[PDB]
DNA sequence: CTGACCTCATCATTTTCTTAAAAACTGACACTTACAATGTGGTCAG
DNA sequence: CTGACCACATTGTAAGTGTCAGTTTTTAAGAAAATGATGAGGTCAG
């Protein structure tokens, strides 16, 4: 009966033995609960003590007030059922834990990106006079954002879109979901294989149906999708992983009037890996060729700028975008309105297109030491499609499967790529192995090289 | 939501003046160096490990919540972190959902094969037993508060509920905490989850009321069958809370340094309440007033004779925005136009004029 | 007619709160240098 | 012997370091205000 002197005060320790004699059943309901003139004097404590320790059980319900009575018990037995349930669970997870050397082709270089312009942006967004930016705003992003964004597009990429349209979103995937939502489940999506694992997985949910295809060296059978009934595509114009393929323009003009047959068709175009050519800048953008609404455009600030900042964007056409703001006006952006009143600013002041270039030239410099130390063993050894972006694919022809392979990588603390997980149909006797840089410098390049070639028995 | 011209009322609005600009800065010039630089690349999807370790402590220290830190997962927005439970559980259930309530679960339905129950409210609570003569299979309730009228849950409903839910193994709870931990006199109660051995609810709560609407963050907890399920179904997704906003919480909230921030903000909030009450107190002949006192809004109810929609038309029409209960609830409301009012967006030594200048725009 | 619910203060203690000083910071400059494009100048092939 | 082919040297910026002057974080101290517990009261019915 003793909580004085305790860190505990007498509140919570009072209306805390009530809680014994209601639910233990040492009082019964409907009994009289003693007023607080004989409590008070029966404990020794004043009434604003044990006022409170009552005041609570009211609002808990345990008791019930009558204005000019005492309280009184209004709690039953309860159903107290102890019976301790418990599922285990598979939890699959792919990736390892911290080990030296990732070659995977996300990866961006880390070490190089401008800490220090980025703290300076960031001092002159969260200040004293900039409240109004930690409530909601507009749910489709910064109006400020949206117009640079059409200002940044229109002169870098070839893009022709006016900001109203512009969309600001978390990543690709919840980028994605709001357009099948959008769209509807009457669809089939046509998609690439062996590609990359994201539209194939995330429709393992939806009542959507995906038809599997094939990439040669000028890009994917334009003319098999013609002879097909399938309605909205998945195709990677300016690049396309994992092989570096170009899309053909006469195949470009074919894919414009495939759409342009029927009403209901539409193209998602999915560059992600942009302004990252290492010569001769690169291919302009799909959609300026097409004239009549028929393509979405689909990209992101996430190999360019931060991996880990996760924004994107995503333009619509006109009767689409129309139908996207009368549906959707009760949503929020998933955005911090923070770092879109930052990055706006970032780009406002060129400096993205600094960052461009300095990554630009790490990135090829890197590639040219990496051939020029690849090339001198090619006995067994064959890449495709040097010349652009930030990943290479290696074949080995050593006699024997490609499993051991792999998983030597991971004896000697190496992480290794097969293609076989980006591959549906198993055709490869030889095995293809890509291997990613992005994220190791330099000056590690050699000795990495090295010790994996050395695995391998070279 | 909408901007203002002049002022405005609003229940998810915030008072944000008070907000410390510095003891944020600091922890994010401390966060991202040039020693850091992991942190630039992708990291777990359900959040970095000490974020999710950090908020187990503190739910196990403030609301009674028994949960092993493995299981919670993070997410953004609050809309966002519920679709992946809907495809989760599948698209044979039907939802309860409080009539009166958080027009959420309504434009959550509205795109998902499923429909909803909805239920009568009274003083006290939600119906327990409309539920049970029904046969619906997740229920959507506010144990701590009840939006927007203030009603709170006993112990006997809530004993109910959850021996319901126990009666069979194909039925699940939703949790929302709302306007939790301002409850001035004491902590409201020990959370529902607390009550159960049996594994059987789920916890939902949220980062957006109580530290900044705009920084995105929430959390829900996941009992022992269903966390599993969530994650060896859902390994392939990639986490929408960016990475460097969460170092920043975990030593923001580490250190000890959130907690002086709520203790801050109860005061903060009590007075401007108290202040309100004061005025409205002279104003007891119409318009009458009714909910519990706590959290963030009243509801007044004006027993004039004019109508809810040329009422709202007039306050709006010398600058003062008004904000009718007709959408909160799916039913037609009473003679008396209910009206809530939320008092946290406007300025602290405007509250005096404001109230005085809208009470003015109908009628003396 | 007791009995009931209820409005003020001052306490001991502590967890918020404004102040002044010294140390770390970061801005517009001084330049100075590397980097890599372009104009240029040497002979070559009928 | 000229147009072609092959050929280095000038050039206009990003990349490095020091100063300085200005707002700017870090730390100890004195002070204010709230909290829980005591105590003196307050009004009002049946």
């Amino acid at each position: 009966e003793l909580n004085r002197d305790l860190p505990t005060p007498l509140y919570e320790q009072l209306y805390a033995h009530i809680k014994t004699e209601i639910t233990e059943g040492r009082i019964g309901y409907g009994t009289k609960l003693p007023s607080k003139r004989k409590l008070a004097d029966s404990l020794k404590l004043s009434q604003n003590t044990v006022e409170a320790a009552y005041e609570q059980l009211v609002a808990e319900g345990y008791v019930e007030v009558i204005p000019r009575k005492g309280f009184y018990v209004q709690a039953y037995e309860d159903l107290e059922y102890i019976r301790a349930p418990q599922a285990p669970g598979d939890a699959l997870a792919t990736k390892q834990d911290t080990i030296r050397y990732n070659f995977h082709p996300t990866h961006i270089d880390t070490t190089s990106f401008p800490f220090e312009q980025w703290r300076k942006y960031f001092k002159q967004t969260m200040c004293k006079e900039n409240h109004r930016l930690l409530l909601n705003g507009d749910h489709q992003g910064e109006a400020s954002f949206r117009r640079e964004i059409a200002y940044y597009l229109h002169h870098s990429r070839g893009v022709n879109c006016t900001p109203e349209q512009v969309v600001v979103g978390a990543g690709v995937e919840t980028l994605l979901q709001q357009l099948f939502l959008l769209l509807g489940e009457s669809k089939v999506y046509g998609i690439e294989d062996p590609g990359y694992q994201l539209m194939r997985k995330l429709l393992s949910h939806y009542p959507n149906d995906y038809v599997p295809f094939q990439v040669d060296e000028e890009g994917i059978d334009v003319d098999s999708i013609v002879r097909t009934a399938v309605d909205v595509v998945y195709t990677t114009p300016s690049r396309h992983f994992p092989y570096g393929s170009v899309l053909s323009i006469n195949r470009r003009k074919q894919l414009l009037h495939w759409a342009e047959a029927h009403e209901n068709r539409y193209i998602i175009e999915d560059d992600y890996d942009s302004e990252f050519r290492y010569t001769g800048k690169t291919i302009p953008s799909l959609q300026s060729m097409d004239v009549h609404n028929k393509v979405i455009y689909l990209g992101a600030f996430s190999k360019s700028l931060i991996p880990s900042v996760r924004i994107s964007y995503m333009v619509l056409p006109a009767p689409l975008a129309h139908l996207y703001k009368n549906k959707f006006s009760y949503y929020h952006s998933t955005v911090s309105r923070i770092d879109q009143q930052v990055l706006t600013a970032f780009m406002k002041q060129g400096d993205f297109e600094k960052h461009l270039n300095r990554m630009r030239k790490i990135y090829r410099r890197k590639l040219e030491k990496v051939l020029s130390l690849l090339k001198r063993y090619e006995d067994k050894l064959l890449i495709i499609g040097e010349r652009s972006g930030l990943h290479i694919v290696l074949v080995v022809k050593n006699g024997m499967d490609e499993q051991t392979l792999v998983e030597k990588a991971l004896a000697a603390k190496a992480k290794v790529y097969p293609l076989s997980a980006y591959s549906l149909e198993r055709a490869i006797h030889p095995p293809q192995i890509v291997l990613g840089f992005g994220s190791i410098p330099e000056d590690e390049l050699e000795e990495a090289i090295a010790t994996v070639l050395n695995a391998w028995g070279f | 939501k909408q901007d203002t011209i002049r002022y405005n009322f609003h229940p998810t609005h915030i008072d944000t003046t008070s907000f410390p600009f510095e003891q944020w800065r600091k922890y994010f010039k401390q966060t991202m160096c040039k020693e850091n630089h992991r942190l630039l690349l992708n990291g777990d999807h359900q959040g970095e490990a000490s974020f999710r370790r950090e908020i187990a402590y503190y739910l196990h220290h403030s609301r009674g919540v028994n949960c092993t830190p493995e299981q919670v997962v993070v997410g953004a927005g609050v809309e966002t972190l519920l679709q992946q439970l809907f495809l989760l559980l599948g698209e044979s259930k039907v939802y309860g959902i409080e009539d009166p309530g958080y027009q959420l679960m309504r434009k959550l339905l509205s795109h998902y094969p499923n429909d909803y129950v909805p239920f009568q409210v009274d003083e006290e609570g939600i119906d327990v037993d409309s539920i049970v003569r029904t046969a619906v299979d997740v229920v959507y309730t506010t144990p701590s508060r009840h939006f927007p009228y203030g009603s709170v849950l006993s112990i006997n409903r809530r004993k109910q509920l959850l021996h319901w839910a126990e009666a069979h193994e194909n039925r699940y709870i939703i949790e929302d905490d709302y306007d939790s931990e301002f409850r001035y006199t004491g902590k409201t109660i020990p959370s529902l989850q607390s009550m159960d051995v049996h594994n059987k609810v789920i916890y939902l709560g949220a980062f957006s009321k109580s530290l900044i609407p705009s920084v995105r963050i929430s959390y829900m907890v996941l009992p022992a069958p269903l966390a599993h399920l969530y994650k060896n179904k859902f390994s392939y997704y990639h986490s929408t809370v960016s990475r460097i906003d969460q170092q920043v919480l975990t030593a923001f909230m580490k250190q000890g340094d959130f907690e002086k921030h709520l203790n801050r903000m109860r005061k903060i909030y009590r007075r401007k309440l108290e202040k309100v009450l004061s005025l409205l107190k002279r104003y007891e002949d119409k318009l009458l007033i009714i909910g519990e006192r706590s959290g963030l809004h009243i509801v007044l109810v004006v027993k004039n004779g004019m109508d809810e929609q040329t009422l709202v038309e007039k306050a709006l029409a010398a600058k003062a925005k008004v904000y009718p209960l007709s959408a909160y609830s799916l039913e037609r409301a009473i003679h008396p136009p209910q009206i809530v009012l939320g008092f946290g967006s406007i300025p602290e030594d405007e509250l005096e004029e404001a109230i005085a200048t809208v009470l003015n725009a109908w009628g003396f």
